[PDB]
RNA sequence: GAUUAACCCAAGUCAAUAGAAGCCGGCGUAAAGAGUGUUUUAGAUCACCCCCCAAUAAAGCUAAAACUCACCUGAGUUGUAAAAAACUCAGUUGACACAAAAUAGACUACGAAAGUGGCUUUAACAUAUCUGACACAAUAGCUAAGACCCAAACUGGGAACCCCACUAUGCUUAGCCCUAAACCUCAACAGUUAAUCAACAAAACUGCUCGCCAGAACACUACGAGCCACAGCUUAAAACUCAAAGGACCUGGCGGUGCUUCAAUCCCUCUAGAGGAGCCUGUUCUGUAAUCGAUAAACCCCGAUCAACCUCACCACCUCUUGCUCAGCCUAUAUACCGCCAUCUUCAGCAAACCUGAUGAAGGCUACAAAGUAAGCGCAAGUACCCACGUAAAGACGUUAGGUCAAGGUGUAGCCCAUGAGGUGGCAAGAAAUGGGCUACAUUUUCUACCCCAGAAAAACGAUAGCCCUUAUGAAACUUAAGGGUCGAAGGUGGAUUUAGCAGUAAACUGAGAGUAGAGUGCUUAGUUGAACAGGGCCCUGAAGCGCGUACAAAGUGUACUGAGUGCACUUGGAC
């Protein structure tokens, strides 16, 4: 039984999101790539460099904002910026979303030496796509 | 086993004398099936008889359903009789061993 | 098979194609209509409409193909027939009028008589009651044993150093004549029928 | 007749398999009751209907007519241009056909068509093939040779061919090798 | 009656959901739990249409002076 | 057992004993309707309206079939699975019972019950217009005398059960014994169908009377008594023990369960192979100061897309102590887990949530449809590749405490001058077996040219092994790989047996990629040439249906002989 990025059955008491409700094999078929760069394209190089600054940046994100990501965060590498697009919910005040917002912009452009934005969408709850 | 064989033979000496007369029906005695053997299932939970088959498929047929019908009847008969005190239930089955000899001996001629 | 179920095996036969519509029943009128609409399987690289076209010899060919070297197999059939025709020539040539009347000289005839010849009316095949029973052979099954053993028979070791063209010419010219060791092993085969004869009710 | 999920989309509604077999069964009721124009045409609603294309013959600067066509197999292509009259001249990228394909199977291949269309020795061809190996060379050709031929061969020889199989691309190609068996379809020597 | 001659489960499904249930009971039918029972023939073809154009004019006149009524009322 | 906390009662608490709790309930299957019938004293209101079949005893009789005896023939007869044992006896015909009573009987009558089914005759089948202890009581058994065809406990012989012969006994008379699953397991009489009811059984009840039961076992027993006339029946306990016993139903499990369907697909069938020789390689045992895990399918060129140091977690030695880490630990625990997978799966089912059994465990099917609907998951569908095909991919819930704590994280356990950290050196071998792979044994071959129109080799074929040398990598080459020479070995198609494949497939051949400094015959991948069978069956495997019988979460009653069976009758509380 494969046990590989799939959300197991349960009584039917579960809610999951777009991306934990799809598997693996549906990808580049149902589901997009969660990070678009240029690195693993052919001929291309950095690709390990790219994958480290994937993890980095979606580590520090989930710790910078505790319970309150909503979705997966979505990371684009146009040229040399940076953008991280996520989904918040509407549970910290928007005072602290900016605060945060800012300081996170600068303090990844000024570690990894590139523009970042960050891009926050905004819902009242996590996004239900079915219920396991 | 020898009780088994002796089984068997009762058995075989048994079905023959009964398809010998209409008893169990007349129009099972007008196909005149004849037995090739009969063998017991070692735990005694069946009693095949092997009937020799004819050449007309629609007479096999005939015969084979004519025989499914009969074959409670024909253990109620034999249970009947005291043959033996306990019957399994009796199933039919078609022989067909030999049609190799009988071919064989018509290439060889 | 890439082929869906559809597809239907093409049939290659000119004289079919020319017979007359008038000579055709209805049931044939139907199934030439009918053969318009299916999907016709591409020809195999084999068959054609050669009027030298022999499915016999093109079956010995393949089963005396090793590893899919047709083209050997081929040179090998036709050295076969060669050899034999300039036998069957010398000995028309050796021989006075009366005999070249019976002499045979075509090898196609000759390989086809002798395989006839080699095809065993009867094969022992293992019954249950095991016991190894006479039991009558289909006609596939006969001239696949007559062209194995034929195969076989030439494949001995008991030949040394000799080409496999002349040991199947002369092999297939005793099995026209019928002699020779696949004659004796079809009787062979015979004898053990005869002598299992009496476990034939199995 | 339209299948069941055919009719079920048509119905925007969800059947079983035994109310298809009601309303087919129905249906073929109705075509035996002497349906007119204005009952066959509610049927064909729930019917459901069951060439190769002649190239153009053009013409060449001395005005010479003839067809081009083409065709591949495996990895071969095959380009043929056959002339409406020649002497049975085969050039394969230049080459005589002979000299070519030095083996007399793929010389039967090139001349399956026109032996099939008895056309052997009244066109004149120029086969331009690449790729693959000798025997999917073969088959581009004869089929590129084919299709050129049926431009020049009546409608009635066409279908022949295409019945035959001539004028059908071969849809067998090699299959891909798969990962953990050795073969499209050998298993590794099962352990024990 | 269902067609192996027992009481249609919508008459106890009906009862069930208090749905009132006219019907017409024939002599082997069983009238227990049929709100408004009306005895007589469900297999005469001339029974059938009898009743099936009864109901059809009931209703239509009970739906006609719905709607005269209404305009009545409405008119005024 | 101790500790903490708590609960109840409280000048009490609660261990033992005893008592208070005691009959309008039942009797087909649980204890209970006594084997049957009839009284008295009584009781009740149901009292008023109201032929014959097979009963029983006696006498007489016999159609078929037996035995025995007569002839006439024949030499074997009988016996069964098959033989033995036994008789010389066997066949026809004829005579011929004190035995039993086809067919009718598919009838359901008579009798209180037990029982009664050949024919005739005689005698004869109680009663009030209610219930209610001496007379009967099947088969078995005993006494005395007869009959003895046949059957048959027991005995003997033959190979308990089977066959042979034979005895009690079954039969008549005259007396005894009084027991049966003596059962329609359903007491008599009267009445009713009004509202059904534990379950099954023979629909449910009312009135009325008699008999019977008060958990199981002890116990159809002991003591006493009656009948006996001494080996038995009827009546029938107590003590000790236990919290059960028992009845009717529902479901799951199990077979060493047969018939019928089945399955690159269980066996055969086609092809190609493994095992036989060498080599590469993995594993186990030995060895080693010296590697962990993997371990039948589902380990065995597996973790490893790969070990000269490193890798490395091992051994030996040496060295360090807040240690790269707000230390660490490749040390135990996969039988705590996450993470990733295997197996069925070469499956299609898993399913929440809803909606008959008079609301029990439980059940939910019929298409000319009769209570099922089912979201969702999975197959499917969809997608990649070249189709609409196939292959990929997918493959739910569960199965093996399956593996993996040494990918990493982590619960738990333990070490912290060492179970942590660092440096130098090292085996990585073979009695022996085995898994997989490569190379062969050749003539469809060897060899060159060529890439398919030729010439040589041909007992030579045949090592990628061994030995020497050199080259590439690298600090380091006996360590790895490559090139040359050398040697030309085993072997001559292979045992137990056995693997894979249904078509561009097998088979053969040739390239490329992953990983490293280098390193595989390993792995991955591309392409070329490219076939044969495809039809039979089910012992073997497994999957089903038909189903059978096991069981856990033929049977019995009575009676008697023998030593558990048998004999006779009876019941279905079994099957057809
Ligand atoms: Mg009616
Ligand atoms: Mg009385
Ligand atoms: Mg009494
Ligand atoms: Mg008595
Ligand atoms: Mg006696």
């Amino acid at each position: 039984k494969n046990r590989a990025a799939r959300v197991r059955v349960s009584k039917g008491d579960k809610p999951v999101t777009y991306e934990e409700a799809h598997a693996p094999h549906y990808i580049a078929h149902r589901k997009g790539w969660l990070s678009l760069h240029t690195g693993n394209l052919d001929g291309e190089d950095h690709a390990a460099e790219r994958t480290v600054e994937d993890v980095f940046l979606r580590k520090f994100m989930w710790g910078t904002f505790p319970g309150c990501l909503a979705d997966q965060l979505v990371l684009k590498r146009r040229g040399n910026q940076l953008e991280i697009c996520a989904v918040v919910l509407r549970q910290l005040s928007p005072h602290k979303y900016y605060f945060l917002v800012g300081y996170s912009e600068t303090l990844l452009s000024y570690f990894y030496k590139c523009p970042v934005r960050l891009h926050l969408q905004t819902v009242p709850s996590k996004v239900v796509y079915k219920y396991l | 086993h020898a009780r088994l064989r002796a089984l068997n033979g009762l058995l075989y000496k048994a079905l023959t004398d009964l398809l010998c007369t209409p008893e169990v029906s007349q129009e099972l005695y007008d196909l005149n099936v004849e037995l090739s053997k009969v063998s017991l299932t070692p735990d005694f939970s069946a009693c095949r008889a092997y009937w020799k088959t004819t050449l007309s498929a629609e007479q096999n047929a005939h015969m084979e359903a004519v025989l499914q019908r009969s074959a409670a009847h024909m253990r109620h008969l034999l249970m009947s009789q005291q043959t033996l005190r306990n019957v399994p239930p009796i199933v039919f089955v078609q022989d067909k061993g030999n049609a190799a000899l009988a071919e064989l001996d018509q290439l060889l001629a | 098979s890439r082929y869906s179920p559809e597809f239907k095996d093409p049939l290659i036969d000119k004289e079919y194609y020319r017979k007359p519509v008038e000579e055709l029943t209805e049931e044939e009128k139907y199934v030439r209509e009918l053969k318009k609409t299916q999907l016709i399987k591409a020809a195999p690289a084999g068959k054609t409409s050669s009027v030298f076209e022999d499915p016999v010899i093109s079956k010995f060919t393949n089963m005396m193909m090793i590893g899919g070297n047709k083209v050997l197999a081929r040179s090998l059939m036709i050295q076969t027939l060669e050899a034999v025709k300039r036998k069957q020539f010398e000995k028309y040539h050796a021989a006075s009028a009366e005999e070249q009347a019976t002499i045979e000289r075509n090898p196609y005839t000759i390989f086809h008589q002798a395989l006839k010849n080699c095809e065993p009316m009867i094969g022992l095949v293992p019954i249950l009651k095991f016991y190894q029973v006479p039991v009558p052979l289909p006609d596939r099954r006969r001239r696949f044993l007559a062209m194995k053993w034929m195969i076989t028979e030439c494949r001995d070791k008991k030949h040394q150093r000799t080409l496999m063209p002349e040991k199947l010419s002369h092999k297939l010219l005793e099995a026209f004549h019928n002699q020779g060791p696949v004659i004796k092993r079809k009787h062979d085969l015979h004898k053990m029928a005869e002598a299992n004869r009496a476990l034939a009710h199995y | 007749w339209l299948i069941k999920e055919e009719l079920e989309e048509m119905l925007v509604e969800k059947l079983s398999d035994l109310d298809y077999m009601q309303f087919i069964r129905l249906l073929e009721k109705l075509l035996t009751s002497q349906c007119g124009a204005a009952e066959e045409e509610f049927v064909q609603r729930f019917r459901r209907s069951v060439k190769q294309l002649i190239e153009p013959v053009q013409y060449d600067e001395q005005g010479m007519a003839f067809s081009k066509s083409e065709g591949k197999r495996k990895t071969a292509k095959a380009e043929a241009i056959v002339y409406k009259h020649g002497s049975g001249r085969i050039k394969v990228n230049g080459i005589d056909y002979q000299l070519y394909f030095p083996i007399t199977q793929d010389r039967e291949q090139l001349m399956f068509p026109f032996h099939f269309v008895d056309r052997l020795g009244k066109h004149d061809v120029t086969c331009t093939v690449s790729g693959g190996g000798r025997s999917a060379q073969a088959g581009a050709i004869r089929l590129a040779m084919a299709k050129a031929l049926c431009s020049f061969v009546t409608e009635d020889e066409v279908e022949w061919m295409r019945q035959a199989g001539l004028l059908t691309t071969d849809p067998r190609v090699r299959e891909r090798k798969k990962p953990g068996q050795e073969g499209a379809r050998r298993k590794f020597t099962w352990k024990k | 009656l269902n067609n192996i001659f027992e009481p249609h489960v919508a008459v106890r499904d009906a009862a069930k959901m208090n749905i009132p249930t006219v019907g017409i009971v024939d002599t082997n039918c069983n009238p227990c739990l049929i709100t408004y029972p009306v005895p007589g023939n469900d297999d005469s073809p001339l029974a059938v249409h009898l009743y099936c154009r009864l109901f059809q004019t009931a209703i239509t006149r009970a739906k006609e002076k719905r709607q005269q009524v209404e305009a009545l009322y409405r008119l005024q």
